[PDB]
C-alpha cells in the first residue's frame, strides 16, 4: 500500500466515470495529506476528483482547502471558475452559480462547461422541459 | 473487426522505439567492431532481422490481434534505422578506431 | 592511417554530438512553448463539429438501420429541410506562419555555418565507408589537401550527419512524433462537397445479417470469474 | 565414422523427439514455446559468460545454476496450461538448447571421422540424462510456483540446494574413470529424478 | 622548427575559444532545463486555463 | 518483471568495457605498428555477447502489444459508469441529506 498504488487507482477512477464518492474521497484524503509532496502537480486535478466526491460525500469541509488552493494556485481559471459555480451548487446555491457561469460564458463563448453546469442547475431545480431545451439548443 | 487507433499507434510506436534502439546499438557495435565499407551495412541488415525474430518473439503465436500482417515486423523503419546506423557506427569507429 | 590529435575528440567530435542533442531539444521546446492556439468562434467550431458528425455517419451509418440512415440523409442534404442549402456564410498571421514554418530548418543551417567558421581547418572524423570522390568539396571544407581520402570528414558535415542521425533519438526520448527535426478554412466548398459526397453514399444496414452469423457459434463464456 | 556421427546423433536427439511426441506436442504445438525457452536458454547461457568474467568453480557454477533457474522461471510464467505440460515446455526447450550447445557441435567437427573416443557415445549418454535432468529443474520449478504449506519451503531449499549438483560430482570426481564417472553422475542424477517425483506424488494433493 | 605545408590541417588551432565553448555549453545546458520548465509550466496553465 | 531494466544496464556496461579493450588494443597497434589488424577473440566475443543481452533486456523492456479490436478495452466497461455524465453531475441527491452536510 503505497501512495503510487493509491495514486494509479484514482486515476483509474477518474479515467472511468465512477461515483464511488467515499472511497475516491477517502484515496484522495489520503494522498493528498500523507503523499501530497511525494508526487508533483499530478495531485492538482485530484484536487479537482477530492472535492467533487466532497460535494457528493456531503463532506464540505476540505472542500474549501481544495478550492482556496487551486483559487490561489490558479487565478482567473475558467476551470476552476466552474469548480466554483459546482461548490456553490453543492448548497443548492444556484443564482451566485448561474452568474458565475454566464461571467464565464461572457469571458469566454465557446466553453462548454457554463452550459453544461447551467443545464444541471436547472435539471437539480426539477425544470426537465428547460433543461431539456437547453440541451437541444447547445448541440444546435 | 473494429480496429481502435490508440493501441495500433502504441504498437507502432513500441515497434519503432525497438527498431531505433536497435539500429543505434548495431551502429555502436559495427563502429566498435572497426567494420569499414559495405561489410558494415551488412551488419545492419544481419541485426535487422534478428529484431525481427525477437520481435517474433515478443509478439510470439497469436500476434494475429496486434498486427494485420507480419510486414511491419520486417520493414518497419528501416531507413530511420538505417540513419542511426550508420551514425553511431561513425561515431564508434571515430572513437575506438580514429583514436 | 592517421594519427589524429587527441584534443580533436575532446573538444570538436563531442561538443557537436552534445550541441545538436541540446540544439533539438532547444527546437522542441520554443516551438511548444511559441504554439498558442487561435481563438474560434462557435460557428466555425459548430461547422466543423456538424462535418464531422455528417462524415461519420456516412462512414459507419451500416448500424443504423436504413430509416433513420435516410432521415439524416434528409435533414443534411434537402431541399426541404433547408440545412446544408442555408449553412454559409504585410498580413500579421502570414508573416507569423511563414517565421514558424522557417524556424524549423533555417536555425540548423545557420548553427551549420556557425560551427563550419567556428570549427574550420580540422579533421574531425573518418567515414568508415569509401565515399565518391565528387563529394570532397563538402565533405572536407576548410581542409587544403588535395589527395585525402573522400571517407574523411571536416566538422560541418559532421553536425549534419549528427544532425541527421538524432531525429530518431529525439523521437525515442523527448516522445512520439516530436516537433525537433529538419523535414476548415472554407465551408462553402466543404458543404458543397459533402452534399456531393452524402449524395453518392448508399445504406447498407450491417444488422440485416447479424443474427444469423451469430446463431452460428456459441457465446464466448470462460473467464466469467 | 560418419556412421558412427549417426549413432550417436540417434542416441541423442531421437529421444528428444520421442519425449516430444509422447508428451502431447500438438496440445499446444511447441515448437514456438520451444524456441521461447531456447531463446531464453542462450540468454542465461549468455549471463552466466557474462558473471563468469565478472567474477573459484563453486561461485560460477552457482552463478550459472541461478541464471538457468531464473530463466525457466521466466519462461514458466511465460505460459499458462497444464502443469505437467508447462514442466514439458520448459525441460524440452531447455533440453534442446543444451543438445544444441557445446554437446553437439563437437560432435559434428570430432567424429565422422578417422579417430574413435568413447567421449562421443559418453556425451550422447550424458545428454540422455540430461533430460531427466531438465525434468527435475522443471519439478523444482513447478514446485517453487504452484501455492505455498506442508513443510514446502523446506523442500523447495533443499531442492535449489541440491541445484549445481553435476559440479558437485565433477569436483568429487576430480579429486577421485570416466566410465566410472558418468555412471556416477548417472546414479546421482536418478536419485535426483527419483526425490523430485517423490516430492510431485506427495504435492499432487 | 616545423613546418606545415597542409597549415597543420590536422591539430587543433592554438587560438581555441575554450572559455567561450565551455561557457556556451554550460550556459545551454541550464538553458534547456529552463526551457523544459517552461515548457511544463505553460503546458499545465494551457490544460487548466 | 522489473529486473529487466537493470539488465540492460549492465549489457551497456559490459560493451563500456568493451570500449576500454578496443581502445587499449588499438593502443597496441599504436604501439605495435605490425601487420595484424585483427581484434582478439575474447573482447570481439565479449562485445558481441554483450550487444546480445543487452537487445535481449531490450526486448522485454520494450513493453506489451495492444490488441486492435477496438471492443477489447470495453468489454469489461459496465453500464454503471458510462452514464455518470462527470460534466452533468447534479447534487440534488441522497448521498447529502443521507451523509453529514
Amino acid at each position: 500500500v503505497t501512495w503510487e498504488e493509491m495514486r494509479d487507482k484514482m486515476r483509474k477512477w477518474r479515467e472511468e466515470n465512477s461515483r464511488n464518492s467515499e472511497q475516491i474521497v477517502e484515496v484522495g484524503e489520503e494522498l493528498i495529506n500523507e503523499y501530497a509532496s511525494k508526487l508533483g502537480d499530478d495531485i492538482w486535478i485530484i484536487y479537482e476528483q477530492v472535492m467533487i466526491a466532497a460535494l457528493d460525500y456531503g463532506r464540505d469541509d476540505l472542500a474549501l482547502f481544495c478550492l482556496q488552493e487551486l483559487r490561489r494556485q490558479f487565478p482567473g481559471s475558467h476551470r476552476v471558475k466552474r469548480l466554483t459555480g459546482m461548490r456553490f451548487e453543492a448548497m443548492e446555491r444556484y443564482d451566485d452559480a448561474i452568474q458565475l457561469y454566464d461571467r464565464i460564458l461572457q469571458e469566454d463563448p465557446t466553453n462548454t462547461a457554463a452550459r453544461k453546469r447551467k443545464i444541471a442547475i436547472r435539471k437539480a431545480q426539477g425544470k426537465n422541459v428547460e433543461a431539456i431545451r437547453e440541451l437541444n439548443e447547445y448541440l444546435e | 473487426p473494429f480496429i481502435s487507433e490508440a493501441a495500433v499507434r502504441g504498437n507502432a510506436a513500441v515497434l519503432d522505439y525497438c527498431r531505433t534502439s536497435v539500429s543505434a546499438l548495431s551502429g555502436a557495435t559495427a563502429g566498435i567492431l572497426g567494420l569499414t565499407g559495405l561489410y558494415g551495412f551488412i551488419f545492419y541488415l544481419l541485426a535487422s532481422v534478428l529484431l525481427s525474430l525477437l520481435l517474433i518473439l515478443k509478439a510470439g503465436r497469436r500476434w494475429n490481434k496486434y498486427f494485420k500482417s507480419r510486414r511491419p515486423l520486417f520493414t518497419g523503419g528501416l531507413i530511420g534505422g538505417l540513419f542511426t546506423y550508420v551514425l553511431f557506427w561513425t561515431f564508434l569507429y571515430g572513437m575506438v578506431h580514429v583514436y | 592511417e592517421l594519427l589524429l590529435d587527441s584534443n580533436i575528440r575532446l573538444w570538436v567530435v563531442l561538443p557537436i554530438v552534445i550541441i545538436t542533442f541540446f540544439v533539438g531539444m532547444i527546437r522542441h521546446y520554443v516551438s511548444i512553448l511559441l504554439q498558442s492556439d487561435k481563438k474560434l468562434t462557435q460557428e466555425q467550431v459548430s461547422d466543423s463539429q456538424v462535418l464531422i458528425r455528417s462524415r461519420v455517419l456516412r462512414e459507419n451509418g451500416k448500424y443504423i438501420p436504413k430509416q433513420s440512415f435516410l432521415t439524416r440523409k434528409y435533414y443534411f442534404n434537402n431541399p426541404e429541410d433547408g440545412f446544408f442549402k442555408k449553412t454559409k456564410r504585410d498580413p500579421t498571421m502570414l508573416t507569423d506562419m511563414m517565421k514558424g514554418n522557417v524556424t524549423n530548418v533555417l536555425p540548423m543551417i545557420l548553427i551549420g555555418g556557425w560551427i563550419n567558421m567556428t570549427f574550420s581547418g580540422f579533421v574531425t572524423t573518418k567515414v568508415p565507408f569509401p565515399l565518391t570522390l565528387r563529394f570532397k568539396p563538402m565533405l572536407q571544407q576548410g581542409i587544403e589537401l588535395l589527395t585525402l581520402d573522400a571517407s574523411w570528414v571536416s566538422s560541418a558535415s559532421w553536425y549534419f550527419l549528427n544532425v541527421f542521425g538524432l531525429r530518431s533519438i529525439y523521437s525515442l526520448i523527448l516522445g512520439q512524433d516530436n516537433a525537433a527535426d529538419q523535414s476548415p478554412a472554407d465551408t462553402n466548398k466543404a458543404f458543397k462537397t459533402e452534399w456531393e459526397a452524402l449524395e453518392l453514399t448508399d445504406h447498407q444496414w450491417a444488422l440485416d445479417d447479424v443474427e444469423e452469423e451469430l446463431m452460428a457459434k456459441d457465446l464466448h463464456f470462460e473467464g466469467m470469474f | 565414422t560418419l556412421f558412427h556421427f549417426g549413432n550417436c546423433f540417434a542416441l541423442a536427439y531421437f529421444p528428444y523427439f520421442i519425449t516430444y511426441k509422447c508428451s502431447g506436442l500438438s496440445e499446444y504445438n511447441a515448437f514456438w514455446k520451444c524456441v521461447q525457452a531456447g531463446v531464453t536458454y542462450l540468454f542465461v547461457q549468455l549471463c552466466k559468460m557474462l558473471f563468469l568474467a565478472t567474477f573459484i568453480g563453486e561461485f560460477m557454477k552457482a552463478s550459472v545454476d541461478v541464471a538457468d533457474l531464473i530463466g525457466l522461471n521466466l519462461v514458466m510464467s511465460r505460459n499458462a496450461g497444464k502443469g505437467e505440460y508447462k514442466i514439458m515446455v520448459a525441460a524440452l526447450g531447455w533440453a534442446t538448447a543444451e543438445l544444441i550447445m557445446s554437446r553437439c557441435i563437437p560432435l559434428w567437427v570430432g567424429a565422422r571421422g578417422i579417430e574413435f573416443d568413447w567421449k562421443y557415445i559418453q556425451m550422447s549418454i550424458d545428454s540422455n540424462i540430461s533430460l531427466v535432468h531438465y525434468i527435475v529443474a522443471s519439478a523444482q520449478v513447478w514446485m517453487i510456483t504452484r501455492y505455498d504449506h506442508t513443510f514446502r519451503p523446506a523442500v523447495l531449499l533443499l531442492m535449489f540446494l541440491s541445484v549445481y549438483k553435476a559440479f558437485v560430482m565433477e569436483t568429487f570426481v576430480h579429486l577421485c574413470g570416466s566410465w566410472a564417472a558418468l555412471l556416477a553422475r548417472a546414479v546421482v542424477t536418478g536419485l535426483l529424478a527419483l526425490s523430485t517425483l517423490a516430492l510431485y506424488v506427495a504435492v499432487v494433493n | 622548427t616545423r613546418v606545415y605545408p597542409s597549415k597543420q590541417f590536422d591539430v587543433l588551432k592554438d587560438d581555441y575559444d575554450y572559455v567561450l565553448i565551455s561557457s556556451v555549453l554550460f550556459g545551454l545546458v541550464f538553458a534547456t532545463m529552463i526551457t523544459k520548465r517552461l515548457a511544463q509550466v505553460k503546458l499545465l496553465n494551457r490544460a487548466w486555463r | 518483471p522489473s529486473l529487466w531494466k537493470g539488465l540492460v544496464g549492465i549489457g551497456l556496461f559490459a560493451l563500456a568495457h568493451a570500449a576500454f579493450s578496443a581502445a587499449q588494443h588499438r593502443s597496441y597497434m599504436r604501439l605495435t605498428e605490425k601487420e595484424d589488424e585483427s581484434l582478439p577473440i575474447d573482447i570481439v566475443l565479449q562485445t558481441l555477447l554483450a550487444f546480445a543481452v543487452t537487445c535481449y533486456g531490450i526486448v522485454h523492456i520494450a513493453g506489451e502489444f495492444k490488441d486492435m479490436d477496438a471492443t477489447s478495452e470495453l468489454k469489461n466497461k459496465t453500464f454503471d459508469t458510462l452514464r455518470n455524465h462527470p460534466s452533468f453531475y447534479v447534487f440534488n441527491h441522497r448521498g447529502r441529506v443521507l451523509f453529514r452536510p
